[PDB]
């Protein structure tokens, strides 16, 4: 019982990534409606990946988590 | 000006013109941006068949 | 005590949700099927900022889309 | 003013206590005598290192018991037989040895946060004559609650069993809540105080277990006063419908009869109940011989309202402006919490001035606001 | 020693018999449990302004 | 509400238009606007009822400048943002749109 080695922040996973190994079975060519939510999901997800700095150089905070809710 | 006077389904047309002008100036960045605006505005139900075709 | 393990796990979500923030990454996406299971320290902003609603009513062009993509 | 000397006298003795105690410890404590030194040799022989707390499930009478530990293995323990074999009972916490388990010893007291709620953490410094007035309805709580404990002498003379219990009721702001805290300050008997709105939980069956605890502590502590503050808050208060509700309310009421007297035959507990809704209580509790004399409170009359206002104005700064005697006159059979609110608000009007003189003008402005909670929280205003 | 030891102070123990070794610099504060799990910043009067 | 236990009762007014302008101004110093955008002008288009409503004009405006992809928040964003929140303001003043499904 002593700290004798370390383990990287990659290893000792809960489960590996599914976004660069596997790929989901859905795209927005097989989404139909919810066009109203389609404008909202690219604000939250798609724009911070390509450049998170967009929010910062505007001076608006980037949203935190996304709740999806409904029946 | 017609955002102070917004009640208009006639700005849907103005967006589509705006897209065509930008396209022929050969910028697709803001041709896409206006075209996106025009799609959103026609999602609300008042639009002619002609308007949807354009 | 076993129901207190559940609560302890929720507390770690808050800790890691706070720690994650202002980083390039997309702040956690989570979805619910009942919006009566939330708490006022989970739904509170800094954990969940954005609220994308999901209706069942939509409108006639967006219900039209659902008939057509599965068609 | 000029109590400085009394403060210094008191202080001086505190200094003398600090001194004597420190110096005594240091090479005159108990370091150099053989009835400590040789006794502890063989005390530590059978003691650890770990002293491994157990929970006493049951005793067996052969010098053994079955403990279940917090660490989950049982032990059929012995008992060394110097800690007094039968002085330990179920629910006690036991010191087991680091090797083969013997009851090394027994801990009396193990502070639970559940008896913290009942037990006091503050002293109720307002006692007799800061609730002054109702001097005819304090002879039914200091001739049957305070006084038998202070003098069992008077009650040896008549013989029979001493008074048991009281129920206080009347209109809000007659000092009901503080009276109880003021007789328990002076006797210094074991003051448990439990609120009426904590008996009702949104969990079921553990409500009556909480109430059952309160009286076991009372019976364990020979001089005992239990203030149940608010037991009108059992018939107007409910949470969910599956663990609060009617079933919970019935159970708790019945638990309390067994506790208070029932069949238990426990130590002398005085019960003090604040209520003002006296049909939330059993027809087995508002019979007397458990609660003997019953106390009614009415709103204090005008000369009693002079006494109430005199507690409050010893703290108030005074002026040649101030006219106390007209502040009583407007009030007619009103509560002693209106008078207490007027003077606190009169000091709020002083503070706004940013002056430290409280005048007649500050009291009368605050009097009209205090009667406004009775004419405009009433939206009819003048009786329609 | 016991006058340098006090309630709500985390200790280190050495498992030779659980022999109290040193004080632990970090100890728990129960108030931080409340405030952290809630999560609540402080403000000045500029965020009430108006 | 028994008197003796409450000695201060503090109301909060749904804002003035003088107050509603200063709430816009507190949030707009986080933002980077195009110079010459008055926020007194925005507060008069609004009628609001909370300092959250004007917090949402600022928020929505910077999400419109996000879509646009300029650093500066434009005067156009604050026309549209007022009207989005105003529509949402008037749509819980009828009987209340749901916030949880
Ligand atoms: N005779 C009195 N002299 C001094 N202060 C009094 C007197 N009667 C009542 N008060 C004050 O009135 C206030 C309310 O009375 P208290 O809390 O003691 O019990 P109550 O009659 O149950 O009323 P409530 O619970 O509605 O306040 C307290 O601040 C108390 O000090
Ligand atoms: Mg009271």
């Amino acid at each position: 019982n002593a700290l004798v080695d370390i383990l990287p922040p990659d290893s000792d996973s809960s489960i590996s990534v599914m976004g660069e190994n596997e790929k989901p079975d859905v795209t927005y060519a097989d989404v139909g409606g919810l066009d109203m939510q389609k404008q909202e999901i690219r604000e939250a997800v798609e724009l911070p990946l390509v450049q998170a700095d967009l929010y910062e150089q505007i001076g608006i905070d980037p949203p935190r988590g996304v709740l999806l809710y409904g029946p | 000006e017609f955002k102070k006077l917004d009640d208009k389904p006639s700005l849907v047309d103005v967006h589509l013109l705006e897209s065509k002008v930008y396209h022929k100036l050969r910028n697709l960045a803001k041709s896409k941006a206006s075209l996106t605006a025009a799609r959103t505005a026609a999602n609300s139900i008042y639009c002619p068949t002609q308007t949807v075709a354009e | 005590g076993s129901d207190r393990e559940v609560q302890r796990i929720l507390i770690e979500l808050l800790t890691q949700m706070d720690g994650f923030d202002q980083s390039t990454n997309v702040k956690v996406i989570m979805a619910t099927n009942r919006a009566d299971t939330l708490d006022p320290a989970l739904l509170r902003p800094g954990r969940l900022d954005r609220k994308i609603e999901f209706p069942s009513l939509r409108d006639r062009r967006e219900r039209r889309l659902i008939f057509g993509t599965i068609a | 003013r000029c109590k400085l000397k009394l403060l210094r006298m008191e202080r001086i003795k505190d200094h003398l206590l600090l001194e004597e105690e420190f110096v005594s410890n240091s090479e005159i404590l108990k370091p150099f005598e053989k009835k400590q030194e040789e006794e502890k040799k063989q005390l530590e022989e059978i003691r650890g290192n770990p002293l491994s707390i157990g929970t006493l499930e049951e005793i067996i009478d052969d010098d053994h018991a079955i403990v279940t530990s917090p660490t989950m293995p049982d032990y059929y323990v012995s008992i060394l037989s110097f800690v007094d074999k039968e002085l330990l009972e179920p629910g006690c916490s036991v010191l087991l040895h680091h090797k083969t388990m013997s009851i090394v010893g027994v801990l009396q007291d193990d502070a639970d946060p559940m008896v913290s709620v009942m037990k006091m953490d503050k002293s109720p410094t307002e006692s007799y004559s800061d609730i002054g007035g109702l001097e005819s309805q304090i002879q039914e709580i200091k001739e049957s609650v305070e006084l038998p404990l202070t003098h069992p002498e008077l009650y040896e003379e008549m013989g029979i069993k001493p008074p048991k219990g009281v129920i206080l009721y009347g209109a809000p702001g007659t000092g009901k809540t503080l009276l109880a805290k003021a007789v328990a300050n002076q006797t210094s008997a074991t003051f448990l105080r439990i609120v009426g709105s904590e008996l009702i939980q949104k969990y079921l069956g553990d409500g009556p277990r909480l109430c059952r605890q309160i009286f076991k502590v009372a019976g364990e502590n020979a001089p005992s006063i239990v203030f149940i503050d608010e037991i009108d808050a059992i018939g107007t208060k409910r949470y969910d419908s599956n663990s609060g509700g009617e079933r919970e309310i019935q159970r708790t009421m019945l638990e309390l009869l067994n506790q208070l007297d029932g069949f238990d035959d426990r130590g002398d507990v005085k019960v003090i109940m604040a209520t003002n809704k006296i049909e939330t209580l059993d027809p087995a509790l508002i019979r007397p011989g458990r609660i003997d004399r019953k106390i009614l409170f009415e709103n204090p009359d005008l000369s009693t309202k002079k006494k109430i206002l005199g507690i409050h104005t010893s703290k108030m700064n005074l002026s040649e402006d101030v006219n106390l005697e007209t502040l009583v006159t407007t009030k007619d059979d009103l509560s002693g919490a209106d008078i207490q609110a007027m003077c606190t608000e009169a000091g709020l009007l002083a503070l706004r001035e940013r002056r430290m003189q409280v005048t007649a003008e500050d009291f009368k402005q605050a009097k009209e606001r205090v009667m406004k909670n009775k004419v405009e929280e009433n939206l009819e205003g003048l009786y329609l | 020693n016991v006058k340098d030891l006090k309630a709500s102070q985390r200790v280190c123990l050495r498992s030779d018999s659980y022999m109290l070794h040193k004080v632990l610099e970090n100890k728990a504060d129960p108030l931080v449990s409340l405030m952290m799990v809630e999560k609540v910043p402080d403000s000045t009067y500029d965020m009430v302004g108006g | 509400l028994r008197p003796g236990r409450i000695d201060r009762k503090i109301e909060f007014p749904p804002p003035s238009v003088a107050a509603r302008a200063e709430i816009l101004r507190i949030h707009s110093r986080k933002m980077n606007l195009t110079r010459g955008i008055n926020l007194r002008k925005v507060a008069e288009k609004m009628n609001g009822c909370s300092g959250a409503d004007v917090k949402g004009v600022c928020t929505e405006a910077g999400m419109y400048a996000l879509r646009e992809r300029r650093i500066h928040v434009t005067q156009e964003d604050f026309e549209l943002a007022v009207g989005k929140v105003m529509n949402k303001n008037q749509e819980t003043a009828i009987s209340v749109a749901k916030l949880f499904k």
